[PDB]
RNA sequence: GGCGUAAAGCGCACGCAGGCGGUUUGUUAAGUCAGAUGUGAAAUCCCCGGGCUCAACCUGGGAACUGCAUCUGAUACUGGCAAGCUUGAGUCUCGUAGAGGGGGGUAGAAUUCCAGGUGUAGCGGUGAAAUGCGUAGAGAUCUGGAGGAAUACCGGUGGCGAAGGCGGCCCCCUGGACGAAGACUGACGCUCAGGUGCGAAAGCGUGGGGAGCAAACAGGAUUAGAUACCCUGGUAGUCCACGCCGUAAACGAUGUCGACUUGGAGGUUGUGCCCUUGAGGCGUGGCUUCCGGAGCUAACGCGUUAAGUCGACCGCCUGGGG
RNA sequence: AAAAUGACA
């Protein structure tokens, strides 16, 4: 569930600051990281649909910050999409 | 003119909210009865009564509640006013062409017993009568002295007696209330905020009431 | 959320005195202000303040000539779903002239009164009675 | 114009197109507003006019055809561009309460069945009664064992979830709410046609399981008949795994998101100060039940969780039957 | 326990 030293070292790698977080970059590298460790969880638990819905809040919130960036930085957000590995 | 000081009151936890401007607060959960804003509004209606009571306005006392009851047939009946001792008749202000009629058969039964039908007849048909003038007396007194409407109400609870209120203000009738914590601001436009229900507060509004009654007609 | 501010503000005002509240306070902008500043002119409000740094937030006084209220009928008319823009001739009337419709014309907010004798004319931000 | 009860709020959510969008500064001039230029055929319409003896009817001058295009010029609003701003929305740290979800175990009460021991003549059932069970030992009672389903007490208009809904105890995967103090990001927001996902119980498909209940069905009784209610039995089903179905009085008969507007009695849940002095007292955040003021309205009633005052989008309504 | 029904004006 991306207990806090496995939030701690994402922020830093992705935040401008040791203490920038909230910043567009990292909000949606803490996000990723959750999404895609949840990929393990429903390979076991399929009809976990209660908790599915939570899952398909991160994705769509996700796609709400990357459309925010792509109107924002062009370069900035196509940089990140390839050091994360999405949009495909 | 915060001279005793012997009315807090309080008169409950609850409260009518149109009285916010007029309260404080204790550490008993309820609202302190201002006694500052109390007083410049108190002696205008004094100072009113004063313009009124030149001019013979026929003032009238209704305290109901039974502590304060008896004080009000120290202060109306005392010098020349009326008094509701006991409970309003609905309607008595109102429908006044029908309590108009009770009273002069009143005035018939109290001479009924006089030179008329106490002895010369059954006591079936003569004693009864005097249970019907004990029932009036004291449910119909002082106004008996009446000559019609009067022009001026002094209410103790604008709550208890919220329908003689209605009455006069179905009319044009300017009212005196001292209202409390719990009571209603509203219906009478001369508010007197305090608290009622104690003997050692009442002879404070009452008897300090009565001599702007006396100073009218003289 | 919140998408008409302005239709807020005088939404406070009906409030207010149906309250019989002595006054409100809102946060503030320059439109509000410029709106504030009419009605401080028209009388049916005393005056008006702006303190605010970070959070500017303007404060009115609420206007009681009797134990009545002033703002007997305080409506929006050019709502953002249906913004509404009027022409010199055809301004609106309140009342038979006894009300005032604030019109932000080309030269800053101004009441259909001194628009119409300026030639000009605009949006009707709302109608006060 | 409406949508609690008269016809009318999708069962609930996510969400592309579309609609709407905080606060400041600059700039543009597209919306917008102001003038002119050109065009808007004539007549018919309308004002002052004239002629037939009046009128109907002809006729002169104006005004109107709300329009559309260009040229000038205004910049308050909307839109575009750029730079910010923190109040909206989100992120980080500490902690809290939970029948929120998925999976795997295990306990104890009771019912049924099976193997036995004492033990006698009835048991069970009804408004009465009969069917039924029993001398092949029933029912009652004690011991041992096997199974499936459900979790008494706590338990409460208590709690969690978007809705459907969720209830013994433990474990490990997992979602969302809340609060204090702080830091960061700086409009990143609301709503949603068509789409996508979830969605009680019953039903369906392929496999398991089957104690108790029990549609269908049978017998007894009631009744004028009884294809019923009552009684004795009893099949699918109820239970598990995986796929369907997509409907309910899916209801608070009340779409989601904001802001504003007198009060009481509680519950539950964080919490920050005096009086940690022991109760407490003071505060304030989130949810929630009841009564009620203004207001609303056909009245019932609703009422800070509005059906009150407004703002943005979405769905639906148009006499009853058919 | 049993207790069904009553043309229109
Ligand atoms: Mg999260
Ligand atoms: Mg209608
Ligand atoms: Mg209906
Ligand atoms: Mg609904
Ligand atoms: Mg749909
Ligand atoms: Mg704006
Ligand atoms: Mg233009
Ligand atoms: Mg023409
Ligand atoms: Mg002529
Ligand atoms: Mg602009
Ligand atoms: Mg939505
Ligand atoms: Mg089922
Ligand atoms: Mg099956
Ligand atoms: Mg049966
Ligand atoms: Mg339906
Ligand atoms: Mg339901
Ligand atoms: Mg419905
Ligand atoms: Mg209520
Ligand atoms: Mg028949």
């Amino acid at each position: 569930s991306l207990s806090t030293e496995a939030t701690a070292k994402i922020v830093s790698e992705f935040g401008r600051d040791a203490n920038d977080t909230g910043s567009t970059e990292v909000q949606v590298a803490l996000l990723t990281a959750q999404i895609n460790h949840l990929q393990g969880h429903f390979a076991e638990h399929k009809k976990d649909h209660h908790s599915r819905r939570g899952l398909l809040r991160m994705v769509s919130q996700r796609r709400k910050l990357l459309d925010y960036l792509k109107r924002k930085d062009v370069a900035r957000y196509t940089q990140l999409i390839e050091r994360l590995g999405l949009r495909r | 003119m915060l001279k005793a000081g012997v009315h807090f009151g309080h008169q409950t936890r609850y409260w009518n909210p149109k009285m916010k401007p007029f309260i404080f607060g204790a550490r008993n959960k309820v609202h302190i009865i201002n006694l500052e804003k109390t007083v410049p509004m108190f002696n205008e209606a004094l100072a009113e009564l004063n313009k009124i009571a030149s001019r013979k306005g026929k003032i009238l006392f209704v305290g109901t509640k039974r502590a304060a009851s008896e004080a009000v047939k120290d202060a109306a009946l005392s010098c020349d006013q009326f008094f509701v001792n006991h409970r309003w008749l609905g309607g008595m202000l109102t429908n006044w062409k029908t309590v108009r009629q009770s009273i002069k058969r009143l005035k018939d039964l109290e001479t009924q017993s006089q030179d008329g039908t106490f002895d010369k007849l059954t006591k079936k048909e003569a004693l009864m009568r005097t249970r019907e003038l004990e029932k009036l007396e004291n449910s119909l007194g002082g106004i008996k002295d009446m000559g019609g409407l009067p022009d001026a109400l002094f209410v103790i609870d604008a709550d208890h007696e919220h329908i003689a209120i209605k009455e006069a203000n179905n009319l044009g009738i300017p009212v005196f209330a001292i209202v409390d914590t719990n009571s209603d601001p509203d219906g009478v436009d001369f508010v007197i905020p305090g608290n009622d229900d104690a003997i050692r507060a009442v002879t404070l509004y009452l008897g300090a009431v009565a001599a702007t009654v006396r100073e009218g007609r003289s | 959320s919140m998408q008409d501010p302005i239709a807020d503000m005088l939404t406070r005002i009906r409030n207010g005195q149906a309250a019989n509240k002595a006054a409100v306070t809102m946060p503030s902008s320059k439109l509000k202000v410029a709106i504030a500043n009419v009605l401080k002119e028209e009388g049916f409000i005393e005056d008006f303040k702006v303190e605010g740094d970070t959070k500017p937030e303007l404060e009115l006084t609420l206007k009681y000539f009797q134990g009545k209220a002033v703002v007997e009928s305080i409506q929006r008319v050019s709502r953002p779903g249906l913004r509404i823009y009027k022409r010199k001739d055809e301004l609106p009337k309140v009342m038979a002239g006894l009300g005032i419709a604030v019109v932000s014309t080309s030269k800053g907010v101004m009441t259909d009164r001194a628009a119409r004798q300026a030639g000009l004319g605009g949006e009707i931000i709302c109608y006060v009675a």
